Formats: structure tokens, C-alpha cells, sequence
């Protein structure tokens, strides 16, 4: 039971803890799962801020 | 202008095609995103064959209705092309420009992308077995299916953090940053309006 | 001869639960929202294989609610909750009303609605009615959410596929569609958490 | 194949995608939710940045 180690700064998503159960029960497998990943780009808008800020 | 995010989603689709051995790209080794693109999301007679052979890989029966139509009866194969699309709900049944390739890029990477995830969805377990017989009745399948099926939803919904899904929460800030969170609309339009590219 | 118990009310029992929780329906809330408590009324699976008013009551409620919560409000405001002979009487009228109303606007796909059904919630009849309606209800639900583009989703599932093949191709998409989404809520938390 | 096969996996079908939609319709206002929170402080970060060097 990977006991959530309290101090990592992401807490676990409710998605995430229901991906692991799915897992576990052997319902779902690993291979399905990254034939499914979307590299969907997350917050472009705050990158950007974030690069110009540092050429200043 | 095709951007290059449609142009390396393109690229991820046409590699996607050729692992998947399709008979339409036999002799066609493009290197050319833009080629790549042009080829599955602009109007010709190849994609509407790459199209056909996606369909006919997902549904086979549709292969025989298909090429019982002469070549001067395109418009009626694209109509057949939309009707099994609606039946999977990929589109609308009188989406008649995305199957002929006129609709937004992204929504054809989109559209071709989920046609290609059927195809390529991973059969589970059982299957190290090779040749053997075609002859397996399509009733076996659906039994397995329909099996599988069950077990993932009742594992989802008997899990506790399923709700949770469905209307996910996440505040990461401390207390000391809520005043600046709940600013005035002012502040807002000042920090949205200072990303706009030009800078 | 002698008239075999049709094997096919089983699945739709359990289906329709799958589906009441899907809407959202939680047993110890919802209970409360109709003045009984958790130790009187059974909710599940096997809810209605004795007639249980109590149940009735509640998940009737919560699926017109959750279907039209404005009219819900207006058409039980007078015998909700069902506490009293003449309540319940006239609790069991509206719904069987608006029932009526909904099987007249679907036509021949869902089941005639007879007042005799509601004097004993329970059997496979029972039932069969409740599962249509929960269904009817998120065909409702997909319709509203479902954004200007994908609204066509909600008439295709209308459209009865009688080609197995057919039918399994459509459930795998349906499948991996919810694995993204899935995957893709816990990438966008944990990114906001890093970046904050 | 039993008419009553054909009628399941529709069922099944529509519980996922009625699942899907709702979860998608959520994620999408937390993500503009979230966006819009990264750069309010992103901004504060950059008046403080450049108040620090005209003074150094």
C-alpha cells in the first residue's frame, strides 16, 4: 500500500488513485493506458509570461 | 498556414498508419510533414482510399458495399463512409466535408486519430495465439467484450474516488496568496492581457 | 409450453444502478432528502425485487429531479415528501403523469406506463420502467453537456444498432475516450501543483 | 447473437460516454481556473522583480 509519502508536493488526483485501483484489480493494463496518452500541453499562457520575465 | 503542432500531429498519425502496414501507403515514403499532412487532410482520391481501408479494418462488412460502387459514384461512398462514422459517433451523419477532407485540420488529425485508436486498440491477454482459423463467429468476441466491459465499470464505480473524477477540485495555494487569487476583474484583465505574443 | 422467466430482466437491474450513480445518486443524501433513515430503506442492485415504497420515493425523485429540477420542484411541492395516505396517492399520480408524458413524446422505445405499476413499486416490470427512465435521463444529460459539436452523440446512441460488430467497434471508442479524459485530469493536476 | 448481447454493450457504451462528457465539461473549467491563478501570481512575481533592480 505505496503510502503517499506526505511530503511530496503533488498530492495524488483522485484520477490517478482511480487509475492505480484499476491496475491493481487487473482490469486495465499499463500498455492500454500509454497507447492512450495525450501529450495535451498543460497552461501555455503561464510559460510564456514565465520566459520573457527572464529575459528582462 | 498550417501550424506545426498540426503538421507533427499529422507526422504522428501517418507513422501511426505505416505500423499499422496499410496497403494505400505501399510505395508512398514521404519525409515531408507538409506531404504527410496534404496526404491525410486535404481532399483526394488516396485518402478517401486510406479512409475506406480505416472503416474497413474497424467494420469489414462495409468493404463489400463498397466496391460494388463504380468509380462515378464517389459522392454515394463518401455518404456510406459518414452513416457507419455516425453509428461509431465519430461525426455527423451529414458531416460530408470532413470525410472529403474540407474540415478544420485539427479536426481531422482528431477525426483520423480516434479511427485509428479503434484499430489499434490493444486486445487484451489471451491473444499470444498466431494463424489459426478466421472462422472465429463474431459472437465469441462480443461475449469477451461485454465481459471485460463489466468488470471495468464495476471497478469504477465501487472505487471511492470515483466521484472525484467527475468533478475534480485542486487549490494548491496557501492562505497568504487567497487575497491575490480573489483580486478585482482589474487585476485579472492586466495579468491575461500582458501574454498576447507582441512582447 | 409453460412460460420460462425470460433470463433477460437480469443486466438492466444492474445497469440501472450503474447508471443512478453515474447521475450521482448517493444513498445516505438522497434518503435524507425524502426524512427516512439508512436503517429502514435497502437501496442496490436488488432494490425492487420486493416491492419497497420507500425506494420508489427517493430514486423517482432524484431522476426527475436530476432530468428537470424546476419542474421537479413545482410538479411534487404539494406531496413531497410522500408522508401521509393522501400524499403518497398523490405523489404516485404525478409520477406515473410525467412518466406518461415521457413514454408519449419517445413513442414505441420506451414502455407504457400503467397505473397499476406504482401501487406496488417492484418486479421485473417495475424495473424494466425504471431502467428505461434512468437511460432516458442521461441521454437528457449528454444532450445538455454535450457542446454545439458533439450533440449528434446523443442521436446516434438513439439509434438502435442491430449489427453486433458494429455495436462492439462503438463501445471501444467509448472506452478509450474515457481513458484519456481519465489521464489527462491527473496530468493538469499535477502540473497546476508544480507550477503553484 | 442474442438481441439481448447487442442491447448490453450499448448500455455499457452509454454509461462510459455519458462519464466522459461530464469529466471532460469539469476538467475544462479547472484548467482555465487554474491558467487564469498561474499568472495573476506570475505578474506579482514580475513587479517585485523589477522594483528589486532599480534599486540594486
Amino acid at each position: 500500500m505505496m503510502a503517499a509519502n506526505p511530503w511530496s508536493p503533488v498530492q495524488p488526483s483522485a484520477a490517478s488513485l482511480l487509475l492505480e485501483k484499476c491496475l491493481a484489480a487487473g482490469v486495465l493494463s499499463q500498455n492500454a493506458l500509454d497507447q492512450a496518452q495525450l501529450e495535451a500541453p498543460c497552461f501555455s499562457h503561464a510559460e510564456e509570461l514565465q520566459r520573457i520575465t527572464e529575459i528582462k | 498556414m498550417t501550424g506545426g503542432k498540426e503538421l507533427g500531429a499529422a507526422v504522428e498519425l501517418y507513422e501511426r498508419l505505416q505500423m499499422l502496414s496499410c496497403p494505400c501507403l505501399e510505395g508512398v515514403y514521404l519525409t515531408d510533414p507538409q506531404s504527410i499532412y496534404e496526404l491525410l487532410c486535404t481532399p483526394s482520391s488516396h485518402r478517401l482510399d486510406i479512409l475506406q481501408w480505416l472503416c474497413s479494418r474497424i467494420y469489414p462488412p462495409v468493404q463489400e458495399q463498397l466496391s460494388s460502387l463504380k468509380e462515378s459514384q464517389t459522392d454515394t461512398k463518401v455518404k456510406e463512409i459518414a452513416k457507419l462514422c455516425f453509428d461509431l459517433m465519430l461525426c455527423h451523419f451529414d458531416d460530408l466535408d470532413l470525410i472529403r477532407g474540407h474540415a478544420s485540420p485539427f479536426k481531422q488529425i482528431s477525426f483520423i486519430g480516434q479511427l485509428l485508436d479503434v484499430i489499434q486498440y490493444p486486445d487484451t491477454i489471451s491473444s499470444n495465439v498466431i494463424l489459426e482459423s478466421l472462422s472465429h463467429s463474431t459472437e465469441k468476441n462480443v461475449v469477451t467484450c461485454i465481459r471485460e466491459n463489466e468488470e471495468l465499470l464495476k471497478e469504477l464505480f465501487s472505487s471511492p474516488h470515483f466521484q472525484a473524477t467527475l468533478s475534480p477540485e485542486c487549490n494548491p495555494w496557501p492562505a497568504d496568496f487567497k487575497p491575490l487569487l480573489n483580486a478585482e476583474e482589474s487585476l485579472q484583465k492586466r495579468a491575461t492581457q500582458s501574454s498576447k505574443g507582441k512582447d | 409450453m409453460q412460460s420460462g422467466s425470460r433470463p433477460h430482466l437480469a443486466w438492466q437491474r444492474e445497469h440501472m444502478w450503474l447508471a443512478l450513480q453515474g447521475l450521482g445518486f448517493e444513498s445516505g443524501a438522497e434518503a435524507a432528502n425524502a426524512g427516512k433513515t439508512l436503517v429502514h430503506v435497502t437501496f442496490g442492485v436488488n432494490m425492487f425485487d420486493k416491492p419497497n415504497k420507500d425506494a420508489f420515493y427517493v430514486v423517482f425523485h432524484f431522476l426527475f429531479g436530476k432530468l428537470d429540477n424546476v419542474r421537479c420542484k413545482e410538479v411534487f411541492r404539494y406531496c413531497w415528501p410522500p408522508l401521509d395516505k393522501k400524499r403518497d396517492a398523490e405523489f404516485r399520480k404525478a409520477c406515473c403523469e410525467w412518466l406518461k408524458k415521457i413514454s408519449d413524446e419517445v413513442g414505441a422505445g420506451f414502455p407504457q406506463v400503467v397505473a397499476s405499476i406504482f401501487l406496488s413499486p417492484g418486479g421485473p416490470k417495475f424495473v424494466h420502467l425504471l431502467y428505461h427512465f434512468a437511460r432516458y435521463v442521461m441521454l437528457q444529460h449528454i444532450k445538455r453537456d454535450a457542446d454545439a459539436g458533439n450533440v449528434f452523440i446523443s442521436e446516434a446512441l438513439q439509434s438502435k444498432i442491430q449489427d453486433p460488430q458494429k455495436a462492439l467497434a462503438r463501445n471501444k471508442l467509448a472506452r478509450q475516450k474515457y481513458l484519456k479524459v481519465l489521464q489527462k485530469e491527473n496530468l493538469v493536476i499535477e502540473e497546476y501543483q508544480r507550477k503553484a | 447473437v442474442p438481441e439481448d448481447m447487442v442491447e448490453m454493450i450499448e448500455s455499457q457504451t452509454l454509461l462510459l460516454t455519458y462519464l466522459t462528457i461530464k469529466m471532460q465539461k469539469n476538467l475544462f473549467r479547472l484548467e482555465e481556473k487554474a491558467e487564469r491563478n498561474l499568472l495573476l501570481v506570475n505578474d506579482q512575481k514580475d513587479q517585485l522583480q523589477e522594483t528589486i533592480h532599480m534599486m540594486k
